[PDB]
């Protein structure tokens, strides 16, 4: 019954990106971009341009 | 829907602080009645005419 | 007692708990009864059930000395609320209430489990001033230093005693090998789902308090040699770094770009402030030098 499928859980996981970005970057400033994103389970798939945009 | 904001203050006063006379948290629907009998109930409940 | 009770009779006594405390203006039996179901709610084996009946318990307090020792009878249960499974630190007076009973007595082994419970619990408790300050506030006992294990863990309150963990495992596994007061051991390491968990949180202790103590020579330290100087493995050190670093109660900076990084302080990003302090205060110390140089040289020249 979702009114819009362009924004509903999209924005949720959007927020969750940086919400998960403040858990891999929460420990320290500098980090390997791989194991920092082994938590997000994608070391280079979308973490790269997402964090860039951030 | 029963004609028994300023009273709600004294409503909760009576009901809650008598449950605290009972000395427990859980507030009952009877507690409404406890707050609906000590009030401006003078001449219940219709001028009749 | 028909069936020695069950969930049905647990619900019975519980429904008969909070109804009469005011129809029964009771000081002692109400106390000794609001605890009566502490089993029927702990034999229920539900942490939050016991915590609900304890939320009930909070209504009754100043329980201290109902009779001369009615609290030496209830506090066993009061601490039994969180005795073997409870929080490692909220046991401040909980894991203290055990000392007074054979302190009121003159016991030897029961007083020894009293002692090695009033002390061997805070090592489970997370780091804090209270634990640290109190365990030496309470220092001054006479029956307590009679335990090599108490002495061993009390020494741990400085330099962390970054000791080979198996050596301490000896020191506190031979407690179970005591041809003397051993109830300390059973209260500590005669347990399995928490006593062995006590060994685990003791690993937590050694690693995190070593992180504390070693904060001096840092800014240069390797992930490998970290474990080498940690009495624990590297990926063991990896998980330890991970937990202490997401806890991040301290601010370090680390990266596997080299792995040679450290449980650091802010890593000195500061401007002249460093130089300011140094130059100013040092030069000041030097004027102080001069101003007492004249004095003390004159003094040693007095006779001449």
């Amino acid at each position: 019954d979702d009114p819009i499928i362009s924004t509903h859980l999209a924005k949720l996981y959007d927020n969750l990106l940086e919400q998960n970005l403040i858990r891999v970057i929460e420990p320290f400033s500098r980090v390997q971009i791989e194991h920092i994103s082994s938590l997000i389970k994608l070391s280079k798939a979308d973490v790269e341009r997402k964090l860039s945009q951030m | 829907a029963r004609p028994d904001g300023a009273d709600i203050n004294s409503i909760c006063q009576e009901s809650g602080m008598l449950a605290v006379r009972e000395n427990r948290y859980i507030v009952l629907a009877k507690d409404f009645e406890k707050a609906y009998k000590t009030v401006i109930k003078k001449d219940e409940q219709e001028h009749e005419f | 007692k028909e069936q020695n009770g069950d969930v049905k009779e647990a619900a019975s006594i519980l429904q008969e708990l909070q109804v009469e405390t005011y129809g029964s203006m009771e000081k002692k039996e109400r106390v000794e009864f609001i605890l009566e179901q502490m089993r029927l709610c702990l034999a229920v084996k539900d942490y939050i059930r016991t915590q609900i009946i304890s939320k009930k318990i909070n209504t009754k307090f100043f329980q201290e000395e109902n009779t001369e020792k009615l609290k030496l009878k209830y506090y066993n249960l009061m601490i039994q609320l969180d005795q073997h499974e409870g929080s490692y630190l909220s046991i401040c007076k909980h894991y203290r209430a055990i000392y007074d009973t054979p302190c009121i007595q003159a016991e030897s082994e029961k007083w020894q489990q009293a002692l090695k419970s009033v002390v061997l619990y805070v090592i489970l408790a997370p780091f804090d001033n209270e634990q640290s300050d109190l365990v030496h506030r309470i220092s001054g006992d006479k029956k307590l230093e009679e335990i090599p294990k108490y002495k061993d863990l009390l020494k741990l309150f400085t330099t962390m005693e970054l000791m080979r963990w198996s050596t301490l495992v000896e020191d506190y596994g031979m407690e179970l090998r005591k041809g003397s007061l051993e109830s300390p051991a059973t209260d500590v390491f005669g347990s399995t789902e928490e006593g062995e968990k006590r060994w685990k949180d003791l690993k937590n202790r050694v690693v995190e308090h070593n992180i504390r103590i070693m904060a001096k020579y840092y800014t240069r330290i390797t992930m490998k040699r970290m474990a080498q100087l940690l009495d624990l493995s590297v990926d063991e050190s990896e998980a330890f770094l991970s937990n202490l670093v997401v806890n991040k109660t301290i601010f370090a900076k680390v990266d596997r770009l080299a792995g040679i990084i450290n449980f650091q302080r802010p890593k000195d990003p500061n401007n002249l402030l460093n130089d300011w302090s140094q130059k100013l205060n040092s030069l000041m110390s030097l004027v102080n030098k001069t101003t007492h140089l004249i004095a003390k040289e004159e003094m040693i020249h007095n006779l001449q």
